[PDB]
């Protein structure tokens, strides 16, 4: 019958590992880097696009950030379909947690809820898993700033600053050799710009080229902003920190 | 629905899914669990190949399953995050219609349940996750320490240990661990356990986590300078 | 009916009247309220006499099976609850009960809890359920105290329900006494009350209007 | 070989091989015989223990008080299998007030049989069974293979060593279809049957198992020193 | 069951509720304590239809007490009230609803504030200075509309109360056999033993 | 027993010149007892606000209901939903309830941000639009509240004449309604902002 | 508007003596005002030494009585031909009662045979389940005629020894299986003649150690 | 639960030395309309059973159905069709009175009274009666609504009780069902004079008579009967 | 693959067979029936010194009646003795009295073939059930997964089943004392164990009409373990 043709996608290796699960993280060294920093006084998200064209409409274009809530936003890398999927039941948890308790949900909740969905991929049901790695870039009045990572086994880990994607290991190396505890937003703006103009495979970083975005408590008073960078502001910020 | 048979014997009477599952046990970070007379001290090793980790918001080794039971676990950490779920809430619905909180034999006992049906259910793999479970049942002073293991099979131990090394550690164990006389104190028991893992860590720093139980829910972590006094300690008796 | 059910110094006292009726027609005088749940438990029956006899023989079953899986005695705390939780899941659908589930553990000593087909589950002292309720509560709280001996409270616990059976006309028959211990129930008799009228009469000086 | 994975699957020659291995199992199992005359049924069976310490496993199953059958193969598909009989049986005389005739009882057990033979995940039953009883156009003897295939007979015998007890009772045909009127000759025929089919081993008093049913006669089986007179 | 109290003053909340038990002809018990703690700093006391009552407390205890151990952190009194609200507004549209009026003080530990929330069995929610439910309110809200101060101490607080109290004694026809008074402050919750 | 007033309160809502109105009481009771006199029964999702009138617990429900779903609009839209929109997602929310309503009487108001052209609409207990050009009224003193409206009002005021006009609509008519009053607030709606006015009135 | 529920009439009575117990009911079956049949038996043998009957409405009592003993077939079945004791078919019938405790059988059962220490047993049930062994039980239409003459001719009651004027109860000797059917067959007759609904037949199942026997004696058919 | 609409008064039957008889009018009535005059209410089920069934027509038809269903059923497989394995009338009533009763029970009857007659396998006389209630009995005599009333007393007088069956001929059973169907026609309202008749006998078979008529009426002393009282032209 | 219910070419179940090799990697369990009781007595074999033996539970109460042993993945066991306790009471709720050991053994059994494409394959764990009741007095059962129970007069499971088998058939008669069966057992699992054999690695129970199921203690098996010891060397 149908057993013939069963790739058996949650059976563990005689090594003991997830078949499906390595071959999915495979895939997401591939994807454009994504690096996410924490600093004192906010957080940092920024993305590479791959290989664009000159006739792609970037101003109303996204595969890289998206937004959750008003207070959590991730970094995408992988396959951007299986992304928007998860995305969305994100989104929704958000609202329901808010709609019980009349509060917004605390980022690590939200991260562990995903990272559950990922987790039961990888046990049951059949079905592959997601292609998908997150990071997680998020405020909260218990924990303050935080910066999560996911990954298709659904395992989640907390950093103070992190990359995921295409050459994660040089660039890991370049932020815990620059990386202070005592740094500010502006500084890990140009450490996260100056990591992705190293680590890329192009022959420039360009404003066409990325996505931007940061989480400031620079918001008039005691309240947190999202800031999705446009195409000129990007542009602007390459200059200021001299990269072009 | 899928129900494919992942778990079934092969000729030699084994069964690959629920033996495999014990070899991602065996890479898993070690754990370890030591009761004294009056107390149960839980052991963790943290890897040191993550630095710029946050360690405020990473989620722990140790978890808390009532105000007087913890567990730990040696395997994948999606796994276990599931199991510790489905613990927390047997450990109030028990609560709720017994009028009691749970003992550890029945919290253990109620895992290597949940364990044991992943082994022959269709459509799912067995989890690959041991644990040490520790606490004091209600109104009583004598320390509990249980495992379990993907295949579902559980006991009690004086001592025990699990993860990357644990042959190592329990090799240490059976030979420092006295039946007659336990750990008398916190301290004794703590010492132990520090000991045991520096047989396999490499440096005490950040990679030590230890976790204290005591009865009555009285339940502490330990923060890095007074581990690092242990492993002062132990080392300047070494150097003799 | 009358049931009721007192915890004092040497435990619980469990006594019932024997009666039961369909509208004014005296169905039987030897009907047996006290269901025993096990050699350690003790239910009585008010309301209705299936519900009451059919969920406490089977609450004896979930009992057994509670202490083969954790080798130990069922509290009284679980085992009114699981009989609560039980009838709650029914309400709405008819069920009539008004019980007593009566024990004596280590870690509780005596314990009564009365179970109601609506759901309410109350610990206490004493419960007094049934047609005849209100007569044997007079008797009870005026002579109760906790350092009764074991003989006293027997003889209050019947003449409680003595004084129900001569008031209340759906109550009567006779009478069933029982001790709960520790080491479990012990059972004190059958006593006719048209017999025990007459004798209580005679050595108490008590009911005057009645002429004997 | 390749077309033997499940039974969902025919070879190239029009064979299905789960199948075929269900019928081996029967094969392995203790022989029992069937016969009858045109008053009585009678089923002969010889119990088979694991060791000297064990009991020897039961064959004979009683369905109705007119009905009941003797097992060869896997005992707990036996005990599917005459489970639902009983349960046909009972629906019979609950719903119509009617004794289940065998031959319906016969094609109710084909038709069951059939559905694990066409479906993927499932797999055939690994026992065959000789059903006697008596109903209102009297005696009959019935064989059933886990294939589906049913057959009214005489008389028979299943399991292993059973074609010294058929080739008996093929010359015997004439004579044991006249033992009207008399159990306990009829019984003699089917132990001398089922003796034909012994090597070894004797027939014992905790060996020999035997069941009758007739005109005057519930379906009922002999066990222990029951069936000592006849050995 | 029947009265039940709520007043919040400078520091803390007091909740007090009635100790009487009716089973119709009867009073089975007058020690009753209707009352459940949510979590340290969290308190719910309840009314309303026999057995619903303690099941709705129980189960919502039973929520809570597993939201606290999940992530090591007691929720804010105003969380755990907007919780009890959504499962009172899902139970109204049942098969049977929970026939169960609730009153919620707390003492929020971030904003050092006491805070009362007064649920109905429909599901509606205030946050209340002081509260009560059923006819509770028609014989003591205006004595606390005359005497009620935000800056009162706790000891101004159980005053006010006893006269409340009196009040219910002397024109209610139910003997409600007294009330079990309970306060709720940064120390956590305790039991006013002689009232 | 009428779901709809057992607690009480109203609801109006009106236009102007370049401008808005909507205003509410405060009242929440358990029928002839006073329970809560800070019910504000108007909430806004973005520059779109909405009062709802009717059953509170359904008032409060709604609310977090129309919060929920307006936060995954702008989410996905990347844009604040706009009043001629919202107004469509409110009836075909109520009506997804045809045979097990929610027992209240919702009022939208606003101005869209791209036309700038002034909007109101009205509702039934499940989903019937009502999108007048002057006034639209709700809750257990409606009859009063027409009553007000259709003398008081007129085509094209001023802002802070709108506020008057409206607020005396408010007043006289909870003035005639047992089960309104304790307390009103008024929403005075421009482009690009937004006042809100809390009233002083008689509290029997 | 549909009625499931109808009155079949009827009277039963079932006594247990030292080492014997009887069975009896009347043979009449009606609706309203009109017999149906003058001899429609309703107590009934289930086998394993057990007699049987389910009083009221006749097609429910027809149906508890096929249920149980289609529960003694399979019982044999599933517990290797073991004989089902009194007290355990007792147990049984609660189960089939009460599982329909929301639209219930409208019969009042009583069960009648020997207990394990070969002592007379009767066992009675009202419509939801619950049920008690007995010495003495009338059920149906003229219970309330009947039961007063028992605890009098039976028990005993009200009765003293002469002389002593209410200080000694008369003893409460065995009666013998003879006398008890003289005591039935009197309870009937004067049932019949009070109770429109008891007439035309009575019929007795008598069970002791050597099995059951049955008795028939005719009634008054006005 | 509903309400029946087109209905069928009386059958009536009894029992004889050598078999059984039973009885029932032609007419389908509308309420008070006698709406429908040749419905057939007996209906033969091989040749050894008649089921007679009054109330609900609708129902009747579809219980028709059933039977004509259940003989086809019968012979799939049977090569005993039509000798050892055939329908007997007790397998007959006890399917209805099965069908009978679970639908009582799931609150939907089918709204009838049932009567099945005929003679078994070993020449014994079958007679019983099931109703929407899953009520069943048998008598000597067995008949249902009005005939109950009216028609069973009379017949009742020629066997009171079993030992009068065999003292019974086809004659006398035969001539009091015909005078029975005569005085349920004077006093039922909802009775027609046309009526079936059958004959189930152990030695002759199933006769099974249509058409027939209820003759020898009494009506001339009608014309002596002036006014309700005191009237005399 | 292959189907989890597939017959091989000699007409057996492959996922029954490979079960079946399973359970002979499982500690040894031993039951002995006698006219005075039947005794149960297992091997515990812990893993490692610091593994508290007296948690390792390979005997188990099923009703006050019925005991039972077992050997084999024993984490398989508790489902199939979860059953068994509520066929056991469930039974004495409907009829008021116990249930016949065969009947008990019977219900168990009935759900090892229930495996398929229910649960994903057979249990890799063998029973011994013993007890008593009145109709067969006392008695002793070995339930497989492949759904069949054999009685036993005497009976061996797990690694060194066939040796202590062989020495069952030896030793085993029908006028056997419940002490004489006490030491049997003791005898045979002595001979069959990896470990020298005390009260801290093996386990003794047995099930009286008197006095019912009972795990015996350290200290009693102690006794049993020195009067063995004894009476080996007066010959
Ligand atoms: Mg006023
Ligand atoms: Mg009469």
């Amino acid at each position: 019958g149908s057993r013939r043709y069963d790739s058996r996608t949650t059976i563990f290796s005689p090594e003991g590992r997830l078949y499906q699960v390595e071959y999915a993280l495979e895939s997401i060294s591939h994807a454009g880097t994504a690096i996410g920093i924490m600093a004192s006084d906010g957080i940092v998200l920024a993305a590479e696009r791959k290989v664009t064209s000159t006739l792609l409409e970037q101003d109303t274009s996204t595969e890289k950030l998206y937004k959750l809530n008003d207070k959590i936003a991730v970094a995408v890398a992988g396959l951007t379909a299986d992304a928007e999927i998860l995305i969305n039941t994100a989104r929704i948890h958000a609202q329901n947690y808010l709609k019980t308790y009349n509060e917004d949900i605390p980022v690590e909740i939200l991260v562990r809820r995903l990272s559950d969905i990922k987790q039961g991929y990888t046990q049951h049901g059949g079905l592959r898993p997601f292609g998908v790695s997150f990071i997680y870039a998020g405020y909260d009045d218990r924990y303050g700033y935080q910066l999560y990572t996911s990954n298709p086994s659904g395992n989640y880990t907390g950093w103070k600053a992190i990359s995921v994607g295409a050459n994660t290991s040089a660039a890991q190396t370049l932020l815990q050799m620059d990386y202070k505890d005592d740094m500010k937003v502006d500084d890990a703006i140009e450490l996260a710009l100056k990591t992705l103009s190293k680590t890329t495979d192009s022959s420039a970083l360009t404003y066409d080229r990325l996505e931007f975005a940061t989480i400031r408590k620079g918001a008039n008073d005691g309240e947190v902003y999202q800031k999705i960078f446009k195409p000129q502001e990007i542009k602007d910020i390459l200059v200021k920190t001299g990269i072009t | 629905g899928y129900d494919r048979a992942l778990s079934i014997f092969s000729p030699d009477g084994h069964i690959f899914q629920v033996e495999y599952a014990l070899e991602a046990v065996k890479r898993g970070t070690c754990a370890v669990g030591v009761k004294g007379k009056n107390c149960v001290v839980l052991g963790c090793e943290r890897r040191s190949t993550l630095k710029l980790q946050d360690t405020r918001i990473t989620p722990s080794k140790v978890s808390k399953i009532d105000s007087h039971v913890v567990l730990s676990f040696s395997g994948l950490n999606a796994d276990s995050r599931i199991l510790i779920e489905k613990a927390r809430v047997e450990a109030q619905s028990h609560r709720l219609t017994l009028e009691d909180p749970v003992t550890v034999e029945y919290l253990t006992r109620y895992v290597a349940g949940v364990q044991q049906r992943y082994t022959q259910s269709g459509g799912v793999r067995p989890f690959g996750v041991s644990t040490l479970i520790a606490g004091f049942d209600p109104r009583d002073d004598e320390p509990k320490l249980y495992q379990t293991e993907p295949s579902g099979i559980y006991s009690s131990w004086s001592a025990q240990t699990i993860g990357r090394n644990s042959k190592t550690v329990r090799e240490f164990l059976e030979k420092n661990y006295d039946r007659k006389e336990p750990p008398a104190t916190v301290e004794e028991c703590v010492k132990l356990t520090v000991r045991s893992l520096l047989e396999v860590v490499q440096t005490g720093a950040k990679n030590i986590e230890i976790t204290v139980v005591k009865p009555d829910s009285d339940i502490v972590a330990l923060s890095s300078e007074e581990i690092n006094q242990y492993v002062t300690q132990i080392e300047q008796e070494k150097q003799e | 009916t009358t049931t009721l059910a007192f915890r004092f110094q040497g435990g619980i006292i469990v006594a019932v009247d024997s009666r039961a009726t369909a509208g004014n027609w005296v169905a039987s005088q030897t009907v047996k309220k006290v269901i025993e749940i096990n050699p350690f438990l003790l239910g009585t029956m008010a309301g209705g006499a299936a519900d009451c006899q059919f969920w406490e023989t089977w609450l004896g079953s979930q009992c057994r099976l509670h202490e083969l899986r954790e080798k130990e005695r069922i509290s009284v705390a679980a085992a009114s609850k699981i009989l609560s939780n039980l009838v709650y899941q029914y309400k709405g659908a008819g069920l009539s009960m008004g019980t007593m589930i009566c024990g004596y553990t280590r870690k509780e000593g005596p314990t009564i809890y009365y179970v109601d087909s609506d759901g309410t589950r109350l610990k206490g002292d004493i419960f007094c359920v049934g047609s005849g309720q209100t007569f044997a509560y007079g008797v009870l709280d005026s002579n109760y105290k906790w350092d009764l001996s074991v003989e006293d409270a027997l003889y209050l616990g019947k003449r409680s329900i003595l004084a129900a059976a001569h008031r209340d006309a759906y109550s009567g028959g006779s009478v069933n006494l029982y001790h709960v211990t520790e080491d479990g129930w012990i059972y004190h008799g059958n006593h006719d009350v048209g017999e025990l009228f007459w004798k209580v009469k005679e050595e108490e000086g008590s009911f005057n209007n009645v002429i004997g | 070989n390749n077309y033997d994975g499940d039974t969902v699957t025919f070879s190239p020659t029009g064979r299905l091989f789960q199948v075929e291995y269900a019928l081996e199992a029967i094969k392995q199992g203790s022989v029992t015989v069937g016969l009858r005359s045109n008053t009585h049924a009678v089923l002969v069976a010889l119990k088979r223990n694991a060791d000297e310490l064990s009991s020897y496993q039961k064959k004979i199953i009683k369905c109705d008080e007119h009905m009941g059958l003797s097992l060869a193969g896997l005992a707990p598909d036996a005990r599917v299998l005459s489970n639902y009989l009983r349960q046909q049986c009972n629906y019979s005389s609950l719903v119509f007030n009617r004794k289940l005739a065998v031959e319906r009882a016969g094609h109710l057990l084909c038709d069951k049989a059939q559905k694990n033979t066409q479906s993927y995940g499932g797999r055939p039953y690994g026992v065959g069974l000789l059903i006697i009883g008596y109903d209102k156009s009297g005696a009959h003897l019935l064989e059933f293979q886990p294939s589906g295939n049913v057959t009214e007979l005489y008389g028979t015998a299943i399991g292993a060593r059973s074609q010294g007890a058929k080739t008996y009772l093929e010359r015997t045909l004439d004579t044991f279809i006249k033992i009207d009127g008399n159990p306990d000759e009829l019984i003699k025929a089917g132990v001398e049957a089922i003796s034909q089919s012994l090597r070894d081993e004797s027939l014992t008093v905790d060996n020999l198992s035997i069941a009758i049913v007739g005109k005057d006669t519930p379906f009922t089986i002999y066990d222990g020193e029951a069936v000592a007179k006849y050995i | 069951m029947d009265i039940i109290l709520g007043i919040r003053v400078q520091d803390s909340v007091i909740l007090a509720s009635s100790k009487a038990v009716t089973r119709g002809i009867s009073v089975l018990k007058d020690s009753d304590d209707k009352t459940r703690q949510l979590s340290p700093h969290t308190l719910m006391s309840f009314a309303g239809e026999a057995g619903d009552t303690v099941q709705f407390a129980e189960y919502i205890q039973a929520n809570i007490q597993l939201y606290s151990i999940r992530e090591d952190y007691e929720l804010s009194p105003q969380a755990v009230s907007s919780f009890v609200r959504q499962e009172l507004a899902k139970s109204i549209r049942s098969r049977r609803p929970y026939q169960v009026n609730v009153l919620i003080g707390g003492y929020d530990k971030k904003k050092n504030k006491p805070e009362l929330y007064q649920i109905d069995y429909l599901g509606t929610k205030v946050e209340l200075p002081y509260g009560a439910h059923g006819y509770s309110g028609f014989y003591t809200f205006s004595l606390l509309d005359h005497h009620y101060r935000p800056d009162m101490t706790t000891e101004e607080g159980l005053d006010l109360l006893k006269l409340c109290v009196q009040e219910l004694e002397k024109r209610m026809p139910m003997d409600f056999k007294g009330v079990i008074v309970k306060i709720v402050d940064k120390d956590g919750i305790r039991q006013v033993d002689d009232f | 027993s009428d779901p709809s007033s057992i607690n009480g309160g109203i609801v109006v809502a009106m236009t102007g010149k370049d401008c808005v109105a909507i205003a509410c009481d405060l009242r929440l009771g358990s029928q002839s007892l006073g329970v809560s006199n800070k019910f504000e029964k108007i909430f806004h999702y973005g520059h779109v606000f909405l009062g709802i009138t009717g059953l509170a617990t359904d008032v409060t429900t709604l609310n977090e209901m129309f919060r929920y779903k307006t936060n995954l609009y702008k989410l996905k839209e990347e844009r604040a939903i706009e009043p001629e929109t919202f107004t469509q997602l409110v009836s075909s929310s109520l009506y997804e309830r045809r045979f097990g309503p929610y027992f209240v009487g919702p009022v939208v108001a606003g101005i869209n941000s791209k036309s700038g052209k002034p909007f109101i609409a009205g509702f039934d207990l499940i989903g019937c639009i009502d999108e007048a050009k002057d006034f639209i009224v709700s809750g257990t003193a409606s009859d009063q509240l027409f009553g007000m409206c259709e003398s008081l009002y007129e085509p094209n005021l001023e802002p802070e004449d709108l506020f008057e006009t409206i607020s005396q609509a408010l007043l006289n008519a909870a003035d005639r309604d047992a089960l309104s009053g304790w307390g009103a607030v008024v929403y005075i709606i421009k482009k690009d902002e937004v006042v809100k006015r809390y009233l002083k009135m008689r509290q029997d | 508007q549909f009625n499931p529920y109808g009155d079949n009439g009827g009277t039963i009575l079932g006594i247990a003596g030292e080492d014997f117990a009887v069975l009896a009911g009347d043979t009449r079956n009606i609706t309203d005002y009109s017999i149906n049949s003058r001899y429609e038996p309703k107590v009934f043998d289930c086998g394993d030494n057990i007699v049987m009957s389910a009083n009221g409405f006749a097609a429910d009592g027809d149906a508890l009585v096929k249920r149980f003993k289609n529960s003694v077939k399979w019982y044999h079945f599933d517990h290797n031909d073991k004989k089902l004791s009194i007290n355990s078919a007792a147990r049984n019938i609660q189960h089939l009662l009460y599982g329909k405790r929301f639209f219930p059988y409208y019969v009042h059962t009583i069960i009648a045979g020997l207990d394990e220490d070969g002592k007379g047993a009767v066992y009675s049930f009202d419509p939801v389940g619950s049920y008690e062994r007995e010495q003495c039980r009338a059920g149906g239409a003229a219970a309330s005629l009947i039961m007063p003459f028992l605890d009098n001719q039976v028990n005993f009651k009200n009765q003293y020894e002469p002389g002593t004027n209410g200080k000694v109860k008369k003893p409460l000797k065995y009666l013998s299986v003879e006398e008890v059917i003289k005591l039935v067959r009197d309870s009937f007759t004067s049932a019949t003649e009070r109770h429109i609904q008891v007439g035309d037949g009575l019929e007795i199942l008598i069970v002791t150690k050597d099995g059951v026997r049955k008795e028939f004696y005719e009634l008054k058919r006005d | 639960t509903q309400q029946p609409i087109v209905t069928g008064t009386s059958v009536i039957s009894m029992k004889y030395d050598n078999g059984v008889i039973i009885a029932a009018d032609n007419l389908g009535s509308y309420g008070s309309l006698l709406r429908f005059n040749g419905v057939e209410r007996l209906i033969p089920v091989g040749d050894n059973t008649v089921v007679g069934i009054s109330g609900d027509i609708s129902d009747m038809q579809h219980i028709e159905r059933l039977l004509k269903d259940l003989v086809t059923e019968n012979a799939y497989d049977n090569p005993l069709a039509d000798a050892e394995e055939a329908l007997e009338p007790s397998y007959i009533f006890e399917y209805l009175a099965t069908v009978m009763y679970q639908r009582r029970s799931k609150m939907n009857p089918l709204w009838n009274a049932i009567i099945v007659a005929g003679v078994q396998s070993n020449g014994d006389q079958f007679l019983r009666y099931v109703n929407l209630l899953g009520v069943t009995y048998s008598s000597p005599t067995l008949a249902t609504g009005f005939g109950a009333h009216m028609a069973n007393p009379l017949l009742r007088k020629v066997v009171d009780r079993e030992s009068d069956i065999p003292k019974t001929t086809v004659q006398v059973a035969e001539e009091a069902i015909v005078n029975a169907m005569r005085v349920l026609y004077y006093r039922d309202a909802r009775s027609s004079r046309n009526f079936s008749l059958a004959i189930i006998d152990k030695n002759t078979g199933l006769t099974f008579k249509k058409n027939l008529q209820v003759e020898n009426m009494k009506w001339d002393f009608a014309k002596d009967i002036k006014g309700y009282g005191t009237q005399k032209i | 693959d292959r189907g989890v219910s597939t017959f091989s070419p000699e007409g057996r179940l492959f996922q029954v067979e490979y079960s079946l090799e399973a359970i002979k990697l499982g500690s040894t369990a031993i039951g002995i029936a006698t006219k005075e009781g039947v005794v149960l007595g297992v091997e515990k074999r812990a893993t490692s010194p610091l593994l508290e033996s007296d948690s390792i539970e390979k005997i188990v109460e099923i009703d006050r009646h019925i005991g039972c042993a077992m050997s084999g993945l024993t984490a398989d066991a508790r489902s199939m003795i979860e059953h068994a306790r509520t066929a056991a009471v469930t039974h004495n709720l409907y009829y008021d009295e116990d249930i016949n050991v065969e009947s008990l053994t019977q219900s168990v059994c009935d759900l090892a073939l229930r495996f398929g494409e229910l649960m994903s394959r057979p249990f890799g764990v063998a029973l011994l059930i013993a007890g008593h009741d009145a109709d067969d007095g006392y008695q002793l059962f070995h339930a497989e997964p492949s759904g069949t129970f054999y009685r036993y007069n005497a009976k061996a499971i797990g690694s060194g089943s066939e040796g202590a088998q062989a020495e069952l058939l030896n030793e085993w008669h029908s006028s056997l004392t419940l002490k004489e069966a006490e030491l049997l057992v003791l005898k045979i699992l002595k001979q069959v164990m990896e470990e020298k054999l005390d009260e801290n690695n093996a386990q003794l129970s047995c099930i009286t009409k008197q006095d019912g199921f009972k795990i015996y203690d350290n200290e009693k098996t102690a006794e049993l373990i020195k009067e063995l010891k004894e009476k080996e060397a007066a010959e």
